[PDB]
RNA sequence: UUCCGUUAACGAACGAGACCUCAGCCUGCUAACUAGCUAUGCGGAGCCAUCCCUCCGCAGCUAGCUUCUUAGAGGGACUAUC
């Protein structure tokens, strides 16, 4: 009851707009890949630090015993990175909750929360439908007199 | 603007008027008994009646109200 | 180091290394229309890189490595982009099919990519080996 | 039993289609036949958008009409006899039942 | 003879609904909350209160997040590796505390489940719901006889005596009913409450049965004879009732304070009250009382999600 | 032979919309209320709801067989693959099409409009509708056209419950001076058995059980 | 020093001089330290929530102009990085301190509404500072060989010193003057 | 014309809101050979062989499962708490 369980597997997803990234975590040696390629290669490159933020904050030492395989689909080139971000963060939090004690989870979750709640909670913002009478959701056709 | 309409307010005072005894100070308990002493046609309208019922049920404890609450 | 496959290396560097590999191998025969054609009709100039043929060969070799079953129309869509229509709105356009077919046939005449019965082109074991053994030489 | 039966159900209404599907999967589970389903296909949204004005005057206002087609697939393993004995109950109007025998 | 504020633990962010304790004095506890989760507490190294404003009488060890709505009652197994948590989503889950996953879902209740109870031998399971029915189960998720009341059956405790297995039942119909498990019929309707019976409790010897709720008066009856007895009067609505394991006490979690009553003198020995500092939490009361197996520590679940421990000194 | 599931549901809808039009034009003075298509495995049974169910049947069912054969050939059914029944509209007062046609013939004859519209209102309210409304638009008396509303009872106009509680029809009278319009809106009462009206109570309606 | 802008520049040693403009530049608190000037944050739901947005991000968002550059925030972040490197090259100091000094020495403090001279609130002060800085950099870059990053670096460096060679400072001076003439 | 409050008005009704649809949440439920995941087996490549590890392909209605996809049922917010 008060003993750590045998390290196993968790699968966690993150979302931004219509992009979904799902991280499969298994006991390993600290490998992190997205769609087969290593995360240290994710693009755009100037949003690479955004996806590295959960690792840079939880520390690369907290990822030694897990291998992170992430599949991301949908969205665009920014929302996919923001989805991979949240998938990594939520996957580490869930892995520490089932196989690494609740306290350590609480600490890593507190770090993630103080940095950004988007790391753990998805932004609920979606495109607003277009209305007839304009070319956009709010924009209306130019009026003459 | 979160102003409750008459249907929510009227139902709240009628529920407290009859079933004051089986009405607690908690929204989640009040919305369960509201399903047992009433037939409301929406979850959204049932929640608004129980949230205003809880609101009134706490002002009764304060002491002044314009219902009846004979007690 | 080595033991790095294609899905371990930066694509911009892998394509540049494999184009040099292909040019060194000397098993690529270039058409007469290499310095004339455009890669697509929406293009307004021929490719500015003299080794663009080998660069495109490396690009399609890598694409066939990562995916199986790409046809000539699929590669026309892959290398197609935005067409600017003068005073009219831009739209998507497809690439040239002759270039894709000729380069893929040149890559069949090396045992790098074969053609699958299910349609398109597959990567051969020799082609997989070649791309994987070049990926290990790519500096990290 | 022996063969493989795919019953496709389509409708414009969710409740009638779902209760027909429930009847089918309940009958299948009473006769001890294994049933894979109901499997809900993505809903088809037939959309028509037209100018409400019968002429060309006024604010160009558009009404968007929708017809939603809901498709359900049930996969039993059995013989044709039990399949037509099951799909003989009162199928509600609007529900299009379709039985196809596979290998 | 008295209790002191040993410490406080915060692991739930919303009203703690139940606290189960191991029967074998294992150094953990299990607590449920309205945050839809169970929590096992590491109670091996308890940091006693230093008034230095920090520490945690216990560490949250393992969370159990399988239920879909408010978890309301959890009872531990006799072995201690298994937990049974009733939830408002209508099901009962059996959790392996070592692993942390559900081993059996108990479907059959249409409304929110309010009270669960393991038998003395962990063979039968009884649940109480808002459907006004008492359902008997097996450890294989099969529903036996489905016992009647005319309101929310709020509590159902297994009589700890074996001559005739008995399940009590307190309901929002303002009644207490004694059901014979052997025939799953009824024996005695213990009536006399002036409000919903939100809590019942049975003495360890299986003779005295406590009952409280909206009326604010705790009527202690005798199960064997089904006759009313002294009528201990609490301050406000009683949320929980529990008998001291070895000290012949009766603690009642009321909305004013936690009051312990010696049933010999029928007098109030103590009244524990949180040390909250402001009128912020205008209502911060105790919802679930829980004596440890030895009877030396009292665990109290409050409406803020905190748990306060009071050890006998 | 293979028809899409889209083309098929659009075809069933168009077939329903055309059948009802030809029945409206044919069984006009028979009190035709509506048609209920029912595609059974053996045949596509077609139920006709009318008020003069002896005028649509015809002498020894000649008219109904004529319609059954016309539908079979026109719509291209297999022979004996369509059978037109003819049932009784249960409550004519609670049907806006029946009352619209009744008010049509009550005005084609020559009766004063202000006396036939109130008669329609009377019959509807005795039938049991929670509210009824009649609109008569056209060259009623003078050359300039005006619209006379005849409302009595409780009638909702907005929201979703309208398309559950409001039974409405729109019919023309082809008079000597021009066309006269008839809008009949009948508001139904909540029927727990779902026969006289909707089974779902109005959303704003709240019932408190007495203690 | 775990969180650094672009993992290359420290936040701890940034001194926001003005006490007035302290709660409306989000640089000092550890909660406002970010790796990247890109957050996709919802800093517009409430009236005073854009004040709790990192100041480098607020500078970055003003580069997405005009319409031809609208929505192109990755290019704006690239401009910010290439500007912050030129700033470090030409000043040898922390570029975040140069940026906060420029935003401090650029926000007008008094204006003339209606023509009574009114004083500017801290939030409008920082908004005006950022708007003037990026507007001057953009107008310097337009139809010019000089890159928008170099023009932004020069404008920020001249605004940090207080020199009247920066479009923002010249314009701050005009604005406050008209509120001295029309006092 | 949403309520409160004042009051020769009180009590209602339409309209507004309620309602309906789409979107947002659910590691709970129901279920997938026209959706996937994970594992296993085999094969290919790498590393150098094999093994391991990594990236792939194929197969298994006796490989499990439903996180991701779908679509039904429900839950969920009430300004609830300060
Ligand atoms: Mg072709
Ligand atoms: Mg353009
Ligand atoms: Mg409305
Ligand atoms: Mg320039
Ligand atoms: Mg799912």
């Amino acid at each position: 009851v008060l003993t750590r369980p045998t390290p196993g597997t968790v699968q966690c997803f993150g979302r931004k707009k219509t992009a979904v990234a799902v991280a499969y975590c298994k006991p390993g040696r600290g490998l992190i890949k997205v769609n087969g390629a290593p995360i240290e290669l994710i693009r755009p490159e100037m949003l690479r630090l955004k996806a590295f933020e959960p690792i840079l904050l939880a520390g690369r030492s907290r990822f030694k015993d897990i291998d992170m395989r992430i599949r991301v689909r949908g969205g665009g080139k920014t929302s996919q990175i923001y989805s991979i971000r949240q998938a990594i963060a939520k996957s580490l939090v869930a892995y520490y909750q089932k196989y690494v004690d609740e306290a350590a989870k609480k600490e890593v979750k507190e770090i993630f929360g103080r940095y950004d709640r988007t790391l753990l909670v998805a932004d609920p913002r979606r495109c607003e439908p277009k209305k007839f009478g304009g070319r956009g959701a709010r924009a209306r056709f130019q009026k003459s007199y | 603007g979160r102003v409750r309409t008459k249907t929510v307010k009227k139902t709240s005072r009628q529920v407290i008027e009859k079933y004051y005894s089986r009405m607690t100070l908690d929204f989640h308990t009040n919305k369960k008994v509201l399903e047992e002493v009433s037939i409301l046609q929406s979850k959204r309208l049932r929640n608004k009646v129980a949230g205003f019922t809880t609101h009134l049920m706490r002002r009764i404890q304060r002491g002044p109200v314009r219902g009846i609450s004979l007690k | 180091s080595t033991a790095r496959t294609v899905k371990d290396v930066n694509p911009h560097e892998f394509v540049k290394a494999y184009s040099a590999h292909l040019k060194r191998s000397g098993k690529m025969e270039l058409p007469e229309w290499v310095d004339i054609v455009k890669t697509a009709r929406f293009k307004e100039l021929p490719p500015s890189d003299a080794d663009w043929y080998y660069i495109r060969a490396a690009s399609m070799a890598r694409k066939i490595y990562l995916r199986q079953g790409i046809g000539i129309g699929g590669f026309q869509k892959i290398y197609g982009g935005r067409q600017r229509n003068g005073s009219r709105p831009p739209h998507f356009c497809k690439s040239s099919g002759a270039v894709s077919r000729n380069i893929l046939q040149e890559l069949q005449k090396m045992g790098i990519i074969d053609v699958d019965p299910k349609g398109g082109r597959l990567i051969t074991s020799q082609g997989r080996r070649d791309l994987d053994q070049v990926a290990g030489t790519v500096p990290a | 039993v022996q063969h493989r039966i795919r019953i496709t159900l389509s409708s414009k209404s969710v409740k009638n289609l779902e209760k027909v599907c429930s009847d089918l999967v309940k009958g299948a589970k009473e006769k001890q036949l294994k049933v894979k389903g109901p499997v809900r296909m993505p809903t088809k949204v037939l959309n028509i958008t037209t100018r409400k004005s019968p002429c060309g005057e006024g604010t160009n206002t558009w009404d968007r009409f929708e017809m939603r087609v809901h498709k359900r697939v049930i996969d039993l393993v059995s013989s044709p006899d039990v399949v037509k004995q099951i799909t003989s109950i009162t199928i509600e109007p609007g529900v299009e039942v379709e039985v196809t025998i596979s290998d | 003879e008295s209790l002191v504020y040993a410490g406080v633990m915060r692991g739930h962010n919303d009203v703690v609904t139940a606290i189960a304790t191991p029967i074998d004095n294992s150094p953990f506890i299990v607590s449920s909350s309205r945050d839809k989760s169970l929590l096992v507490w590491d109670l091996t190294n308890p940091i006693q209160a230093t008034q230095d404003s920090s520490s945690e009488y216990g560490v949250p060890f393992r969370r159990l997040t399988g239920h879909g709505h408010f978890v309301q009652d959890v009872v531990l197994s006799s072995d201690g590796q298994f937990a049974l948590s009733g939830s408002w989503d209508g099901e009962l889950r059996l959790w392996d505390l070592s692993t942390g996953v559900t081993t059996r879902r108990f479907v059959g209740h249409e409304k929110d489940v309010l009270s669960v109870a393991f038998s003395i031998d962990n063979r039968q399971i009884v649940s109480a719901s808002r459907d006004r029915t008492i359902k008997l189960w097996n450890t294989l998720g099969e529903c036996k006889y489905t016992i009647g009341h005319t309101g929310w059956v709020s509590c159902v405790r297994f009589s700890p005596n074996n001559f005739a297995p008995t399940i009590v039942s307190g309901s929002w119909d303002r009644s207490v009913k004694v059901w014979n498990l052997t025939n799953c019929k009824l024996r005695c309707t213990l009536d006399g409450h002036g409000g919903y019976v939100s809590a019942v409790a049975v003495s360890p010897d299986g003779s005295l049965c406590a009952s409280g709720g909206k009326d604010g008066v705790t009527l202690l009856w005798d199960l064997t004879e089904g006759k009313r007895l002294y009528s201990l009067d609490a301050g406000s609505i009683i949320n929980s009732l529990c008998f001291s394991p070895n000290r012949y006490w009766l603690c009642a979690a009321t909305q004013d304070s936690i009051k312990i009553w010696d049933l010999e003198s029928k007098h109030i020995v103590q009244d524990l009250r949180p040390e909250v500092p402001v009128s912020t939490k205008q209502m911060l009361y105790c919802t679930c009382l829980s004596w440890s197996a030895d009877g030396s520590t009292l665990y109290a679940g409050y409406t803020d999600g905190t748990i306060r421990i009071y050890k006998i000194s | 032979t293979q028809i899409s599931k889209k083309k098929k549901f659009v075809s069933d809808g168009v077939f329903y919309a055309e059948l009802n039009e030809m029945l409206t034009r044919e069984l006009a003075e028979d009190g035709y209320s509506g048609v209920e298509v029912r595609v059974t495995p053996m045949r596509t049974e077609i139920i006709i709801r009318a008020t003069r169910t002896q005028n649509v049947l015809g002498e020894k069912g000649r008219r109904i067989r004529e319609l059954t054969s016309v539908v079979q050939k026109r719509f291209n059914f297999p022979e004996n693959g369509v059978e037109l029944y003819a049932e009784k509209v249960v409550n004519r007062g609670l049907c806006a099409i029946a009352q619209a046609e009744s008010l049509r013939y009550k005005l084609l004859g020559g009766l004063a409009v202000r006396r036939a519209c109130y008669g329609v209102l009377r019959f509807v309210m005795e039938s049991g509708a929670k509210g009824c409304e009649v609109i008569v638009s056209g060259k009623l008396r003078a050359q300039r056209a005006k619209s006379m509303k005849f409302k009595d009872g409780y009638m909702i106009s907005s929201g979703q419950p309208v398309n559950e509680y409001i039974d409405a029809a729109v019919r023309h009278v082809l008079l000597r001076q021009g066309v006269l319009g008839i809008k009949v809106k009948i508001m139904l009462d909540w029927d727990p058995k779902g026969k006289l009206g909707p089974t779902t109570p109005l959303p704003d309606l709240v019932t408190i059980h007495p203690p | 020093g775990d969180v650094k802008l672009f993992n290359r520049w420290t936040f701890e040693d940034v001194q926001v001089s003005d006490i007035s403009l302290n709660d409306y530049l989000a640089v000092t608190s550890m909660k406002h330290y970010t790796f990247l000037p890109h957050s996709a944050g919802r800093y517009s739901a409430k009236r005073f929530r854009k004040a709790q947005c990192p100041i480098i991000e607020r500078l970055t968002n003003s580069l997405m102009m005009h319409g031809r550059n609208n929505g192109k925030k990755i290019m704006a972040v690239r401009i910010i990085k290439h500007t912050m490197e030129i700033i470090h090259l030409l000043t040898d100091a922390n570029p975040i301190q140069i940026i906060v000094d420029a935003i401090i020495n650029s926000g007008p403090r008094e204006d003339a509404t209606r023509r009574q001279a009114v004083d500017i609130s801290p939030l409008r002060r920082v908004n005006q500072a950022i708007y003037l800085l990026t507007t001057g950099a953009r107008e310097s870059a337009f139809r010019n060989v000089k890159t928008i990053a170099e023009c932004l670096a020069d404008e920020l460096i001249n605004a940090a010193k207080g020199s009247s060679n920066s479009y923002a400072i010249k314009k701050k001076d005009e604005i406050e003057r008209v509120a001295k003439a029309n006092r």
